[PDB]
């Protein structure tokens, strides 16, 4: 539940930068009907891009009190029931992917066959 | 004679181009949706 | 110690000269102002990180949670697709099966 | 002999072809048969 955290922190600062590269090309793209339109597209983009700096301040302060053990100690050099769980899912998933596989190469065997009869049918 | 049997042939072509550009793009989403999987 | 609050400081010093009350000046001003917001930026990735090796490695139950939730969510998604695929499929069939 | 061809394109890859008739008695790929037909016309 924390590391998602972590993880959901992460991808807002991602769209944070894209928003803020974003926010600088629609000012670039103004030239000067459609003013109006560019104009609530500029202050629904702002108004969405503080709402996320308001989001991602919640993350922070949230994954910030949940360090004991610092970094550089468990990198390793030369020198119960969730496993049991986990396989059958990955056995029912790799079972359900082999099963496109076999709807795949034959979909892909019949589009094969009508482009090489259309081809020559002139 | 050979009017009519031109008309059905045209249709008959018509058809077949559409379903397969429909499956065409079926088949390049099943291709993504598969080929990232971890397995 | 928060690092959001210089975050959100460099961000809006990036449009100081804008929000004011000939080129070489605010050629300088933007290249000081964004190098800054980067720098920041990458610092509060790395944060992120080493929280998360920290939390990965000191208890992989969540680890292993959020894989369970993944997994499902991917298999109702193949489901899904593969339900469409066969609806279009009947429709079509019963199309070409007019003629 | 009388009614097969037999060909070897790849050494792993033998194709035959063969003429079917009913008066005459006492897994095939469907696109190459149908082009047959139009390279003859």
């Amino acid at each position: 539940n924390t590391a998602s955290l972590c993880r959901i922190g992460q991808e807002t600062v991602q769209d944070i930068v894209y928003r803020t590269m974003e926010i600088f090309q629609l000012l670039r793209n103004m030239q000067l009907g459609t003013y109006q339109d560019r104009l609530t597209k500029l202050q629904d983009n702002l108004r969405q891009l503080s709402v996320l700096f308001r989001k991602l301040r919640l993350v922070y302060d949230k994954c910030n009190e949940n360090d004991p053990i610092p970094v550089e100690q468990l990198i390793p050099y030369v020198e119960s029931e969730e496993r049991r769980e986990i396989a059958e899912v990955n056995k029912k998933l790799k079972q359900k992917n082999q099963q496109l596989k076999q709807i795949m190469d034959q979909l892909r065997n019949l589009i094969w066959d009508i482009n090489a009869m259309l081809a020559m049918r002139n | 004679r050979n009017q009519q049997l031109r008309t059905l042939q045209e249709e008959c072509d018509r058809k077949l181009i559409t379903l397969r550009d429909e499956i065409s793009i079926d088949l390049y989403e099943l291709e993504e949706e598969y080929y990232s999987s971890s397995s | 110690s928060t690092l959001v609050d210089e975050l959100e400081s460099s961000f809006e010093a990036c449009f100081a000269s804008l929000v004011s009350q000939d080129q070489e000046e605010i050629r300088t001003g933007v290249d000081q102002c964004i190098q800054k917001f980067l720098d920041i930026a990458r610092q509060t990735e790395c944060f992120f990180l080493q929280k998360r090796l920290q939390l990965s490695v000191q208890k992989p139950e969540q680890v292993i949670k959020e894989d369970v939730s993944e997994l499902r969510n991917e298999l109702q998604r193949k489901d899904a697709l593969v339900q469409k695929h066969l609806t279009k499929l009947r429709h079509w069939q019963q199309v070409l099966e007019d003629i | 002999v009388k009614n097969q061809i037999i060909s070897q394109p790849f050494p792993s890859l033998q194709l035959s072809i063969s003429l079917c008739h009913s008066s005459n008695d006492k897994d095939h790929l469907y696109v190459l048969e149908h082009n047959l037909h139009l390279l003859i016309r």
